[PDB]
């Protein structure tokens, strides 16, 4: 028995936490990511990269802590601890935001390790690997948003920061600078996510309300056995209910569950395509016909033009504090504002 | 299966389907070459990223 | 045998292709009314003075909108919460200028969706089902009522209702963040957990079932033909699915009970949408999200900013620019 | 200040009171 | 850049799909009609290995 | 409105070509 | 406008009546299970 | 019966729990820092 | 004339809804 | 006013949810199918098809 | 049904587990406490104490601008 | 306690939950005192 | 090839079924890829028999097609050095010729043949799609950031030139 | 050379439900993207 | 020869010696000690 | 050239619609 097969035996043993071959990628990298997040939000400042407090040590709370993105002066430098910026100095590495590429790259490799774990356990158990294929949606979102978007921009600075309010900032940033609500790729993502939530709710409620009486208790949960061969709920009654209520219904359980996979994964992939567009400032910002009409006719107003004015105001009022490296000095008189506000 | 002159010239190049070396074969040498390839990709990536600066040139349009 | 009993038997009939029921007697007229008026107004309604400042906003397709920018614009701020049916206008053109179609569509739609919920109960009762699908549908109903009724009531104007359009919806969201910081509101945070998690659990459940389907076909035909409608047997191996997922994380994180799992699937996004509907319904009374502006000060007392302060700068930009001719006074109090 | 000391002491007494009732009923086998 | 960034990202799905279909070709039409004892927890010392049964 | 001059033909073809593909495949089903 | 108001009041009153008298017409008995009540 | 004490599950439980309690004590100390 | 295209695509969607409900493939137990 | 109004709106909403839950369950329990569909006397299996 | 390890409920209800964890969990807690309260965390991570966000010679945000020489930049920032 | 050589699991859960709510209450106290309290 | 699908070349002479020896096919195709890569580097780009490639000044004022000598030092890994592109194609073509020879001559290990399902053409589809997206990410990056192979007289300036005031300075 | 019949031919199917789903997908994609095509 | 080149080469050496090599040695050791009886 | 603005869409539809009709009817033949 060779050493490879003996190691394969040990890694694939049935134990509380399955390791596998993929765990060699998954478990250190994820532990580097999450601990790297938990360290940063507890201890590490963004004062030299952002002019912001972002740790519990500085007085921020769970909503306001972040592992913030690096300083814009580094560009897309990978910011290794041994790299030409920190030069092995741990404290300087923390201060320049090296924890952001630490968490983002260990997270990337950890997500790769998790998908590899899905494939490995699917092969060892004996099932089809559709859980891994479904997990490609979150990988597409992570890769587009945290890697491809700042790579198209000036630096890692404009990547989302690993925090609650930092993510909120990134969200509002893409509104005011990219009009990301107006992007059909995002609108398809919203359709997919809200549709997946709808499908989750409607499928769970439909199953729980077409259950067969297979027990005597009012507690219906114990009338199910995992080794039973029969369906625990009526597909026929559910189909008749939704056909008379809604007009159409599922008649095929396999298509139901594939659709439950398909909707939010397709939403994630489409929104990722839009984010790749925003990486190069290829925005759905304007409808040029409505802009030319509004420029020549000052009675024409739509909700689209109102949103354009909203984005203009947010950009001008947010940019000096959000991009402190640019040294935007906007005097009070140049800020767009309506009457009395 | 229809025979053709070209097919008769090309036939010994599609005659060893399924032929394997038993065991691990040349997989260790292959893994060494993959490790060297990974080191090469790391080098050219860090040069392009300006994380690896070498004398004699600068990563710039002038060079 | 009576005419009324025959009509009661037809209305409550399970043999109807679309179930009517007594809730349907209200839902069908209201939803048809709101649908007809919405389609006509979305195509052809003249501009509406939504802010009450004689600055009419064009919402319909024929007045220069596209599908994205088009909307049925909310009623005038001059109307406020006043009831504005067609017969209280001196002409149809005045009713159109003041945003009457919004009030007509919204009021009928809201009645229609409450009767849709009741009709869901009603058909579940006539089919011998358990009755709680309507409880799950109460979460989108609560959210629709929050944005179309409850937020206008709290703010004192239907003009503050979500417009019936795509870009009008975006305008509503952005102004709402400017005025309420809904992103920093823990109930929206539960909504987001509701929809993100609901999509996660939709994908996991669908992926686990599709992963564990019983072999009943060839790889030529679609796997969905391995299921027959009305078949008694289960079409996937729940034990394989559980044996996969309890090794993906660990054994007791995985549902071995299909009823428990389906309950969780139903309950999680319903509870999340209930919470975010209450967030919008409570921000109607201006109980806003968390304010951490200048929460951190240095030992001297100089402000040390956080991400909340940068978010607040973004909120200012929206706020000082929105409804830019409407305000005459220093505070946006409603 | 001593105010917060008393607050915590009153709160700790109230917090232990309920589990005390449960614990004496479980230790002596009362009608749980 | 846009075209090639978007295609590269979509071609990641294609890799995972076709890699999966390569490695899981025996179960593409569905799992084996048994698969009851193989997937249970604690029965075998190794996950899926039938020869490593504990019998305990 | 000063819309794109190719917008109408792009919209009609973007709808019509897959509509035609689906109708072709549906009508031939059962052959 | 007054003719429209009277017509709408009549239509709404007729549909609401139908709903009330429909749910008053032994609606617990209209179910596939037990109907004694 | 006669279970092993130290396992892979043990290392998993402690790898997270031990710096979790360290960090929680740190944040608890942070609550008393004055301006 | 872009309004014609918008009306056409919305009408196509609504007509597909009508035909998908009223002339659906009927579910049958076999 | 804000605290009292928000509280009671939320309370009122959740008590409507509770009304729907208990009314629906009261109807099903009085009609005898609150514990699920009986497999032998499933009502849809005796109904004609819709189309 | 069990992978072979000791069940968690048998462990956390045992006397030996609590003899050990009655010391090990408070020691980890007060170790994190002493990491903060001795000020060691500030020097370890470079996080400013509340009196070093601004100095007497710098009243502005110390935003990094050099590509490489950030050690000299931060020292200058103090 | 009652169980021989075995502390009851509900006692362990009561103590752990009391400690968890105590540290959460300490964090919510620190929201209103010291750093991050805006005074 | 559609009409005359049933060529004897495509059938295993041992069995009667259609079979493609995918490792030998890889060796042949890699050898030829190596030959074409080496020739494009050594003849086309060097101008020995060929035009060379577009080079320019750093500010995109004097762009023209010229022969480029290979750069065999570390400056051959400067992405703005066209001599690095010539060296690449000579050295990678030579390595492709050598690797083609190995793959024409040495059979796969049984562990790798069974592990990667080398009797299935879908494994080639999966790995080829993988290499193809790797290459697509690379060309997207070198288009966006700038390269000797993406000159500004042909594709326009980059966003980073405006960002840093490259031309202004 | 002979033109022999290929045995690898298979019929393609698209059922009516799949046609309705596809037509709805095409129509809503047209609804979504038409405004951007017109710009 | 630059400081960044030296740091990259040390990164290779320490990535082997800290992460890769003792994980490899410990995995081989625990696999050969804790074997499966078939 | 100053051609009719509807000429392109008229030409493409005038060709495409009967082309689609013929392709639909041909592919379904044999059902
Ligand atoms: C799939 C799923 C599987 C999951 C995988 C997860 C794995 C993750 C690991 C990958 C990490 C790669 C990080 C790449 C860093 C980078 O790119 O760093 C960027 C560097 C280039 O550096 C940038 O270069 C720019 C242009 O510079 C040039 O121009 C300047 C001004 O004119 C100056 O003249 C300067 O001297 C000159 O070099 C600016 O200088 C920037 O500040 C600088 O950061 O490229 C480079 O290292 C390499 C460039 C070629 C390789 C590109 C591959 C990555 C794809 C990028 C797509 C880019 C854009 C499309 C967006 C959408
Ligand atoms: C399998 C797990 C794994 C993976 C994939 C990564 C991956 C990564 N780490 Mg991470 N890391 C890990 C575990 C892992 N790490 C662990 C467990 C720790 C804690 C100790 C760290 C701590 C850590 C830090 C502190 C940093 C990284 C960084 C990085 C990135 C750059 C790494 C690099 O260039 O190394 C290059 C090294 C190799 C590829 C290994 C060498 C491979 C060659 C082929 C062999 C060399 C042989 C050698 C000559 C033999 C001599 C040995 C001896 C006999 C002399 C990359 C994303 C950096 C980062 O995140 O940047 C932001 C960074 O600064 N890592
Ligand atoms: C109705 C409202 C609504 C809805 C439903 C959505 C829905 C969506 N938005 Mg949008 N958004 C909206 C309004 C809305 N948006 C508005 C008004 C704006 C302002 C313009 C935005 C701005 C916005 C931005 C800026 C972005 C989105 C994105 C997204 C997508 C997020 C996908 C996701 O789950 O990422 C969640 C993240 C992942 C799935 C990545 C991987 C997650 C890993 C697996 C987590 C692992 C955790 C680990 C196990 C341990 C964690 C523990 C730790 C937390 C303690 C989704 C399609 C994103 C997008 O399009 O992405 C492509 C995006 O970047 N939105
Ligand atoms: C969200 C609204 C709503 C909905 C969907 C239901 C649904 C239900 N109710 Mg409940 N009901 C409600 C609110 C609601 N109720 C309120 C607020 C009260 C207190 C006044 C009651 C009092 C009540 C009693 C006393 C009983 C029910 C019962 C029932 C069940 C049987 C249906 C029935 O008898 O109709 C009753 C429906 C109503 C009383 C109101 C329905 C309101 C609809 C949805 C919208 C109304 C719009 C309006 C009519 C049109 C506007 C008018 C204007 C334009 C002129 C069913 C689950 C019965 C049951 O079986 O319980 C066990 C029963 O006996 N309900
Ligand atoms: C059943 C489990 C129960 C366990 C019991 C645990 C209790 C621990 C709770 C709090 C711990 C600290 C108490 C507060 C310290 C007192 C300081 C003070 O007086 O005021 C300190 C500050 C202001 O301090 C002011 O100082 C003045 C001069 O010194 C005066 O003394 C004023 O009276 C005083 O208000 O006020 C506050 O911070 C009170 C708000 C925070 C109080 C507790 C927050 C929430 C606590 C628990 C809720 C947690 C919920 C999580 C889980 C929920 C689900 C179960
Ligand atoms: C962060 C986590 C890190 C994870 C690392 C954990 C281990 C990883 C496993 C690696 C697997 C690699 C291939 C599988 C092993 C194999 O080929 O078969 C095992 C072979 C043959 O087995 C022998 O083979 C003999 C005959 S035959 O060859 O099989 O026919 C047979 O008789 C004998 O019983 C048998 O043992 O054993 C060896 O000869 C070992 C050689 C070393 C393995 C080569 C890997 C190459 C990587 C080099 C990296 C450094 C290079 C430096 C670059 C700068
Ligand atoms: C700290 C070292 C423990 C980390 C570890 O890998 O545990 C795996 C094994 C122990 O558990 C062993 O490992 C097996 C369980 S498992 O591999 O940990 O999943 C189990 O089969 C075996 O009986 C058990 O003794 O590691 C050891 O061999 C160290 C023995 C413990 C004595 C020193 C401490
Ligand atoms: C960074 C870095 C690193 C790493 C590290 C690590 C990896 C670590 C870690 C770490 C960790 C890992 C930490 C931790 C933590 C934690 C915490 C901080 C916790 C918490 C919590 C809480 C507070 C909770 C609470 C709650 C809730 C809220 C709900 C319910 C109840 C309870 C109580 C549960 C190294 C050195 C390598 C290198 C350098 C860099
Ligand atoms: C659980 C939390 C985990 C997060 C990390 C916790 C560790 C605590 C941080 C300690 C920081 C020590 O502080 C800093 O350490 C680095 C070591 O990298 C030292 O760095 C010094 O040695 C390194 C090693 O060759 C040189 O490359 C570097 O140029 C030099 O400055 C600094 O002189 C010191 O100021
Ligand atoms: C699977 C991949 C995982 C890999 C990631 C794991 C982490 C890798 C750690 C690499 C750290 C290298 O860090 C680097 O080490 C060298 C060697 O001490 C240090 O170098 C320092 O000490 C050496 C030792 O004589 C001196 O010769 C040198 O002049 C001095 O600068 C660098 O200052 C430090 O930055
Ligand atoms: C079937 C169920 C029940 C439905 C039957 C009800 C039929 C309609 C009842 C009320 C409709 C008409 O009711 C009548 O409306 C007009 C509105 O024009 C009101 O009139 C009010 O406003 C008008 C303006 O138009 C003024 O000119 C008038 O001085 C003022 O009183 C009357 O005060 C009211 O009595
Ligand atoms: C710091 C370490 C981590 C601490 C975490 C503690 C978590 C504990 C929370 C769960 C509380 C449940 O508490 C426990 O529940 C089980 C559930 O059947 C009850 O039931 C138990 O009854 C007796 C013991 O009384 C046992 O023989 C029986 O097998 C068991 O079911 C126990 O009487 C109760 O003590
Ligand atoms: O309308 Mn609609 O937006 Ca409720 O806040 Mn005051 O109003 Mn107007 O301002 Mn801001
Ligand atoms: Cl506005
Ligand atoms: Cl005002
Ligand atoms: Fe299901």
């Amino acid at each position: 028995r060779g050493w490879f097969d003996v190691l394969d035996d040990w890694l694939k043993r049935d134990r509380f936490v399955f390791i596998g071959w993929s765990g060699l990628l998954l478990f250190p990298c994820a532990f580097m990511a999450l601990g790297g997040w938990l360290t940063g939000t507890t201890f590490v400042t963004s004062w030299y990269t952002h002019g912001l407090a972002s740790s519990y040590l500085e007085g921020a709370n769970f909503l306001t802590v972040a592992v913030s993105s690096p300083a814009d002066a580094f560009g897309h430098s990978l910011l290794f601890l041994w790299g030409p910026e920190a030069q092995g100095n741990l404290t300087r590495w923390f201060q320049i935001g090296g924890l952001w590429p630490f968490v983002a790259l260990h997270g990337a490799f950890g997500l790769i390790g998790f998908m590899l774990r899905q494939f490995e356990i699917s092969r060892l158990v004996g099932i089809r690997p559709y859980n891994a294929i479904a997990f490609s949606g979150p990988i597409a979102v992570f890769v587009s948003v945290f890697l491809m978007y700042p790579l198209g921009q000036s630096s890692w600075f404009f990547a989302p920061s690993f925090g609650v309010a930092g993510i909120f900032r990134f969200i509002l940033f893409l509104q005011g600078f990219h009009n990301w609500t107006l992007n059909p790729f995002h609108m398809m993502g919203v359709a997919g996510i809200l549709g997946g939530a709808l499908l989750c709710a409607i499928h769970g409620a439909t199953v729980e309300n077409t259950l067969f009486e297979d027990g005597e208790d009012s507690n219906t949960f114990r009338a199910f056995e995992p080794t039973q061969a029969e369906e625990t709920y009526s597909m026929v009654t559910a189909n008749r209910f939704w056909s008379q209520i809604f007009g159409i219904a599922f008649s095929n359980k396999r298509w139901l569950h594939f659709f439950m996979l398909f909707v939010p994964v397709t939403g994630l992939w489409m929104s990722s395509v839009g984010i790749v567009g925003l990486a190069l400032n290829l925005r759905a910002y304007d409808f040029v016909s409505q802009e030319l009409r509004a420029a020549e006719d000052p009675e024409f107003e739509t909700f689209y033009t109102a949103n354009i004015l909203l984005n203009e105001g947010m950009r001008a009022w947010m940019a000096p504090q959000d991009q402190p490296h640019e040294n935007f000095i906007f005097p009070e008189e140049v800020l767009p504002r309506g009457n009395a506000l | 299966a229809q025979r053709t002159r070209l097919g008769d010239i090309l036939r010994p190049l599609n005659s060893e389907y399924g032929k394997v070396v038993p065991g691990w074969g040349t997989t260790p040498v292959m893994g060494v070459f993959m490790a060297l390839f990974l080191v090469f990709l790391l080098i050219i990536l860090q040069i392009y990223n300006s994380s690896l600066i070498l004398e004699g040139f600068s990563v710039d349009w002038a060079g | 045998a009576s005419l009324w009993e025959q009509f009661c038997q037809w209305v409550t009939s399970t043999n109807n292709r679309i179930y009517v029921g007594w809730f349907g007697t209200l839902m069908i007229p209201t939803l048809l009314t709101a649908t007809t008026c919405f389609i006509i107004a979305f195509i052809a309604a003249p501009p509406v003075d939504i802010d009450g400042i004689r600055e009419p906003v064009a919402g319909s397709l024929l007045y220069g909108n596209n599908i994205i920018s088009g909307a049925v614009v909310p009623s005038s701020n001059a109307i406020g919460l006043h009831f504005y049916p067609i017969w209280e206008a001196a002409s149809l053109d005045e009713w159109l200028y003041n945003g009457g179609p919004y009030q007509l569509v919204v009021f009928h739609f809201l009645i229609g969706i409450f009767c849709y919920m009741g009709r869901q109960w009603e058909l579940s009762y006539r089919l011998g089902m358990r009755p709680w699908i309507c409880v799950a549908y109460s979460a989108p109903v609560s959210a629709a009522t929050a944005v179309f009724l409850i937020y206008p009531i709290g703010q004192g104007s239907f003009s503050d209702g979500m417009p019936l359009g795509i870009s009008g919806t975006f305008n509503f969201m952005i102004v709402f963040q400017a005025e309420h910081n809904i992103l920093m509101h823990p109930f929206h945070m539960l909504g987001v957990a509701g929809v993100f998690g609901g999509s996660l659990f939709s994908a996991m459940h669908g992926s686990l079932v599709t992963s564990s389907l019983v072999r009943e076909t060839t790889e030529v035909e679609s796997q969905n033909y391995g299921y027959k409608f009305g078949q008694e047997e289960e079409t996937y191996n729940i034990v394989a699915a559980h044996g996969y997922f309890g090794r993906l994380i660990f054994q007791y994180a995985s549902f071995n009970n299909s009823r428990s799992l389906h309950f969780f699937l139903g309950a999680w996004p319903v509870i999340g949408i209930w919470f975010t509907a209450m967030g919008v319904s409570t921000m109607a009374f201006n109980l806003n999200g968390f304010n951490f502006n200048q929460s951190i000060l240095d030992s001297q007392g100089r402000v040390i900013g956080t991400w909340a302060d940068v978010l607040n700068r973004a909120n200012i930009g929206f706020e000082v620019m929105h409804e830019r001719n409407a305000h005459n006074f220093p505070l946006d109090l409603a | 200040n001593l105010e917060p000391i008393f607050q915590l002491t009153f709160l700790g007494l109230i917090v232990l009171a309920g589990p005390a009732v449960v614990f004496v009923l479980a230790f002596r086998g009362g009608d749980l | 850049t846009f075209g090639h960034a978007v295609f590269a990202l979509l071609f990641f799905f294609g890799h995972i799909w076709h890699g999966s279909r390569t490695l899981f070709r025996d179960v593409f039409a569905g799992v084996d009609p048994g698969l009851e004892e193989q997937v249970e927890f604690g029965v075998f010392a190794k996950v899926g290995d039938l020869s490593t049964r504990k019998e305990a | 409105m000063q819309v794109n001059n190719l917008g109408f033909i792009a919209s009609i073809l973007f709808v019509l070509v897959p509509t035609v593909f689906l109708l072709i495949l549906f009508i031939q089903t059962g052959k | 406008m007054l003719t429209l108001k009277i017509a709408v009041y009549i239509v709404v009153g007729l549909f609401i009546s139908l709903f009330i008298f429909g749910f008053l017409s032994s609606d617990p008995t209209r179910n596939p299970g037990r109907k004694d009540f | 019966v006669t279970y092993p004490i130290f396992t892979v599950r043990w290392l998993a439980v402690h790898t997270l729990a031990v710096p979790s309690v360290f960090f929680v004590g740190a944040i608890a100390a942070m609550q008393f820092i004055q301006r | 004339m872009e309004s014609v295209a918008y009306i056409l695509v919305l009408t196509m969607a609504l007509a597909v809804l009508f035909f998908a409900i009223a002339f659906r493939e009927p579910p049958r137990i076999e | 006013r804000a605290w009292l109004a928000t509280s009671h709106f939320v309370l009122g909403f959740f008590f409507l949810v509770g009304h729907l839950w208990h009314a629906g369950r009261a109807r099903a329990a009085a009609a005898g199918f609150e514990k699920g569909i009986d497999r032998e006397t499933e009502p849809t299996l005796f109904m004609p098809d819709l189309d | 049904g069990t992978t072979g390890e000791r069940p968690f409920s048998d462990i956390v209800t045992s006397i030996r587990y609590w003899v050990i964890h009655s010391i090990t969990i408070p020691m980890l807690f007060i170790a994190g406490w002493l990491f903060v309260s001795t000020g060691l965390a500030y020097d370890a991570f470079g996080t400013p104490r509340p009196d070093e966000y601004f100095t007497q010679t710098r009243q502005e945000l110390p935003i990094l601008q050099e590509r490489y020489d950030i050690n000299q930049e931060i020292q200058e920032f103090n | 306690m009652f169980a021989e050589g075995r502390i009851p699991l509900w006692v362990v859960g009561v103590v752990a939950g009391i400690g968890a709510i105590g540290v959460l209450g300490l964090f919510f106290y620190g929201a209103y005192a010291g750093l991050g309290s805006s005074m | 090839h559609w009409v005359f699908w049933d060529l004897e070349l495509f059938v295993d002479p041992r069995t009667g079924e259609s079979a493609l020896d995918l490792p030998k096919m890889f060796g042949i195709h890699l050898f030829l890829s190596g030959l074409l890569c080496f020739g494009f580097g050594a003849f086309h780009l060097t101008g020995v028999w060929g035009p060379g490639m577009w080079v320019s000044d750093p500010y995109g004022l004097t762009g023209h097609v010229q022969p480029v000598a290979p750069e065999w030092g570390p400056a051959g890994f400067n992405p703005f050095n066209p001599g690095g592109v010539v060296a690449h194609h000579i050295a990678a073509g030579i390595v492709g010729i050598i690797a083609g020879l190995f793959h024409l001559t040495v059979r796969p290990p049984e562990r790798l043949y069974k592990a990667l399902r080398m009797g299935n053409i879908e494994t080639v589809l999966s790995s080829s799609i993988a290499a193809v997206f790797f290459a697509a990410f690379v060309v997207a990056g070198t288009m966006w950031y700038g390269n000797a192979t993406t000159p500004i007289e042909l594709f326009g300036p980059t966003r980073y030139q405006w960002d840093k005031g490259y031309f202004q300075e | 050379m002979d033109r022999n019949s290929n045995p690898n031919r298979q019929p393609v199917e698209l059922n009516r439900t799949s046609l309705y789903l596809g037509l709805l997908l095409v129509a809503v994609l047209g609804i979504l993207f038409s405004s951007y095509f017109f710009n | 020869m630059t400081p960044s080149l030296a740091n990259f080469l040390w990164s290779l050496v320490l990535g082997a010696a800290i992460v890769l090599i003792p994980a490899t040695v410990g995995l081989i050791f625990i696999s050969q000690k804790d074997k499966i009886t078939r």
